[PDB]
Formats: structure tokens, C-alpha cells, sequence
């Protein structure tokens, strides 16, 4: 549930968030938020993936499943580079 | 740089049906997008506190930037789970 | 393209390339 959340590693989060060019200091309260917020992108995400799954009658849910999604929803539209 | 695949993978298949089956290859690929998910609002978050010459991005940074990027209704969840977390 | 996105996602692509 939110235990879950608890396994996700702290430092990697800060790692990624470090990349930004405009980034020194970050708050502990950071890598905390976006665990979660990790949590409910991915859950979404794969929802709204499985809807394309099944529609293509398949119980394996595949790269270009997560793509459909992403170009069905607005919100995921930052994706659009990352899965073509 | 990305979050263990195996947390990942435990994520998408509580979100699937028991049944269900998540090919390799996409698990690698919420993999990129989680990264690019935590990339994208820490960029936003970053360019305004630098703006207002402010040398730490804090939790109602990212929030605010969830919220303007239109993540709103992430906003409620991720508060609670801080209080809970060091309540 | 999402309004509210498409100016942070033009400036992540800048910061990608890079
Ligand atoms: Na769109």
C-alpha cells in the first residue's frame, strides 16, 4: 500500500532530480513526495495501457500499449520523446 | 539514472488483473517514463525558485508544480502521505 | 499539446539533447 512506497530508494530519487542543471540543494521532503507521486503515475500509466491490452485481445501488456496511452491521455503528453 | 525494475514491475502488476502478464520491455519503459515523470516536474519546480534567487527546492515547489503542470490531483495524496509519513 | 505542459516540455527537450 503506502509500505510499498516505503521500498522505493531515496537516493536514487535525488540522484535524477540532481541532473537538472539548476539544482543544488533539494529538501528531504522532495524525494518523499515524488515516491509517491512514482506510485500513482505508474499505476495510471498502466490502467490506461491495459485498456489498449485488452482491446487487442492480448493478456500481455506491451511497450506500444503504454504509447497508445500516453497519446489518449493529455496529461502524459510530456512522454511523447520518450516513447515514440 | 532509474528506479529498481523490480519496484517498478510490483507497481504495474498491482494495477493489472492477477491474470494479466507485463512484457520485459515495458517495465523498461515506465521505467524512463518514471524518471522523466520526476525530471520534468523538478525542472519546473527548479526554474521558479531560481527566479526568486531561492538555493533549495522544497516540497510545495514540486507541489505547486505538479499542480500548474495540471498533476492537481496528485496534490491531496502526496500531503497526506507526508503527514502520515512523519507524523 | 497540453497548454499547461507545452512550454516545460520544449525547454526538457533542451535539456536532454544536452
Ligand atoms: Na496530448
Amino acid at each position: 500500500k503506502d509500505f510499498r512506497v516505503q521500498e522505493l530508494p531515496l537516493a536514487r530519487i535525488k540522484k535524477i532530480m540532481k541532473l537538472d542543471e539548476d539544482v543544488k540543494m533539494i529538501s528531504a521532503e522532495a524525494p518523499v513526495l515524488f515516491a509517491k507521486a512514482a506510485q500513482i503515475f505508474i499505476t495510471e500509466l498502466t490502467l490506461r495501457a491495459w485498456i489498449h491490452t485488452e482491446d487487442n485481445k492480448r493478456r500481455t501488456l506491451q511497450r506500444n500499449d503504454i504509447a497508445m496511452a500516453i497519446t489518449k491521455f493529455d496529461q502524459f503528453d510530456f512522454l511523447i520523446d520518450i516513447v515514440p | 539514472i532509474y528506479l529498481p525494475i523490480a519496484n517498478v514491475a510490483r507497481i504495474m502488476k498491482n494495477a493489472i488483473p492477477q491474470t494479466g502478464k507485463i512484457a520485459k520491455d515495458a517495465k523498461e519503459c515506465v521505467q524512463e517514463c518514471v524518471s522523466e515523470f520526476i525530471s520534468f516536474i523538478t525542472s519546473e519546480a527548479s526554474e521558479r525558485c531560481h527566479q526568486e534567487k531561492r538555493k533549495t527546492i522544497n516540497g510545495e515547489d514540486i507541489l505547486f508544480a505538479m499542480s500548474t503542470l495540471g498533476f492537481d490531483s496528485y496534490v491531496e495524496p502526496l500531503k497526506l502521505y507526508l503527514q502520515k509519513f512523519r507524523e | 499539446v497540453n497548454a499547461k505542459q507545452g512550454h516545460r516540455i520544449x525547454k526538457r527537450r533542451q535539456a536532454r539533447a544536452k
